[PDB]
């Protein structure tokens, strides 16, 4: 069988604050040598991943001592002592026991932590010259929302929507979503979100 | 010190061959087993394969999705690791990586943006965003490949600017949606470097 | 922009040219006439003049009677006047069809406005202003 490795896949962490990311290992990764066989990887957005912690606890050279590590036979814990404006990216809980290593895992969205905001649902009907150009793209824009746990519906249903969610800026530390509903000629003649920034769906149409 | 700089990016169609070289400098090349990693844009990594050290000998193990398609070789005297792409297809559009170990990917190459798309190089269909009554934007649909910069007021407005990432359609083209959020009559310009299709746009509700 | 401007402007020679002198604005501006105007004041005592032929050549000859640096510009062409303003397509917009204005960056300096500006006006309109209005280079140097 394949050992299922799963971490809390989201860690809103704020600068100057200690966090702790754990991991599931369905089987036992504590090998007979007395050393765990799990790796901690960090893919820096726009840069290559980095080796943080090998053998479960041993940190690599070059990376700061911030990434401290430990764990039990199955349960693991990377004790990030502290996070800065640089410490924001994707952390991979990779088991290195049964090669091949095809799956690196979904990865943990580590985000600058801040209180919950109100997503700005902005419905935007497509331009008419696009409608005479041969296509139609109505966009339900979401701006200044965090965390990013909402998808945009397209009713009156869905299935033609693609996602163009941006990354996290620095001084505002929010997310922006682009639900592009590519459409055809005749079918031109509403969007809502279920973000935790609100409770009731907000229904606004073109 | 150690560097694993790569080379071999480009734009191809499904069904042709591509080159990927891993330059090795600073270490004994024959000690570590060279591995190759593929990163789908904006989402999860997928591992391709590795070659064992010639001291180990061993074999060349690959991922289940690249059996009979990709092969990996190595050499010490000239110190280059090879990822050979043959019979490429759509999924191969991703940034590949060169990792320093079959089980311990301790190092990580900068990444070569390997793109396998069926589109051709042409200007974008810049389509605006009439505000409902608010924010003002302008879609940049139907463009290829992916160098792109979209500014507002011709690089004068920078607060509230959200350059949305590339949008992968089934036709092999791209779409960008740069929108500003400010109450008001704004200028958005898209510059496609390969084609020299420089489009300026005025937007009203 | 410069290549196409020169290409189109190569036809107008034979009607008028331009001259550059170091004469005090007051005197030259008092004695200009017969389709002659100061293209660019580069200082209180240095002015560039764009006028019609047979008197702009005699404007430098009006500067050799006062014995100043006399250079009959062999690159004489048409600018800062109406003989060039007539073509509103080739010499007003066909020069620059593409432009990507920058933000503040390091403060550059424009002249036709006489003060520092943002680099948003640097395009075919700037060349239209150079061919329509004067330069006011002296005011530019004072502002610098």
């Amino acid at each position: 069988d394949v050992v299922m490795t799963q971490s809390p896949l989201s860690l809103p962490v704020t600068p100057g604050e200690p966090a702790s990311i754990s991991c599931r290992s369905s089987q036992s990764l504590l090998h007979s040598n007395g050393y765990n066989y799990l790796d901690w990887y960090l893919q820096k957005p726009g840069q290559s991943p980095q080796l943080l912690i090998y053998l479960g606890s041993n940190r690599a050279s070059g990376v700061p001592d911030r990434f401290s590590g430990s764990g039990s036979g199955t349960d693991f814990t990377l004790k990030i002592s502290r996070v800065e404006a640089e410490d924001v990216g994707v952390y991979y809980c990779m088991q290195s026991l049964q090669t091949p290593r095809l799956t690196f895992g979904p990865g943990t969205k580590v985000d600058i932590k801040r209180t919950v905001a109100a997503p700005s649902v902005f419905i935007f009907p497509p331009s008419d010259e696009q409608l005479k150009s041969g296509t139609a793209s109505v966009v339900c824009l979401l701006n200044n929302f965090y965390p990013r746990g909402a998808k945009v519906q397209w009713k009156v249903q869905s299935g033609n929507s693609q996602e163009s969610v941006t990354e996290q800026d620095s001084k505002d530390s929010t997310y922006s979503l682009s639900s592009t509903l590519t459409l055809s000629k005749a079918d031109y003649e509403a969007c809502e979100v279920t973000h935790q920034g609100l409770s009731s769906p907000v229904t606004k149409s073109f | 010190e150690v560097q694993l700089v790569q080379s071999g990016g480009g734009l191809v169609q499904p069904g042709r061959s591509l080159r990927l070289s891993c330059t090795a400098s600073g270490f004994t090349f024959g000690d570590y087993a060279m591995s190759w990693v593929r990163q789908a844009p904006g989402k999860g990594l997928e591992w391709v394969g590795f070659i064992r050290s010639k001291a180990y000998g061993g074999t060349t193990e690959y991922a289940a999705s690249v059996k009979g398609r990709f092969t990996i070789s190595r050499d010490d005297s000239k110190s280059i690791a090879y990822l050979q792409m043959n019979s490429l297809k759509t999924e191969d559009t991703a940034v590949y990586y060169c990792t320093r170990g079959g089980t311990l990917f301790d190092y990580w190459g900068q990444g070569t943006l390997v793109t396998v798309s069926s589109a051709s190089t042409k200007g974008p269909s810049v389509f605006p965003l009439a505000p409902s009554s608010a924010a003002l934007g302008c879609l940049v649909k139907d463009y290829f490949p992916e160098p792109v910069t979209v500014s507002w007021n011709s690089g004068a407005l920078t607060s509230g600017v959200h350059t949305f990432p590339a949008v992968l359609q089934s036709s092999g083209l791209y779409s960008l949606s740069s929108v500003v959020t400010v109450p008001s009559t704004y200028i958005c310009n898209v510059n496609h470097k390969p084609s020299n299709t420089k489009v300026d746009k005025k937007v009203e509700p | 922009v410069v290549a196409l401007r020169s290409r189109v402007i190569a036809t107008m020679p034979g009607n008028k040219g331009m001259a550059s002198i170091a004469a005090p604005a007051g005197e030259v501006r008092a004695r200009i006439g017969d389709r002659v105007e100061i293209a660019a004041v580069n200082g209180p005592r240095s002015v560039v003049v764009a006028g019609d032929s047979d008197e702009l050549d005699r404007l430098v000859a009006s500067c050799t009677t006062e014995c100043i640096r006399a250079k009959r510009l062999a690159v004489d062409y048409a600018s800062h006047s109406s003989h060039v303003e007539t073509i509103r397509d080739a010499l007003h917009a066909e020069l620059g069809e593409d432009f990507h204005p920058l933000p503040g960056f390091v403060p550059f300096f424009s002249t036709v406005t006489g003060r520092w500006t943002q680099p948003d006006e640097l395009d075919a309109g700037y060349w239209y202003r150079n061919l329509r209005r004067t330069v006011r280079f002296a005011d530019a140097v004072r502002a610098l």
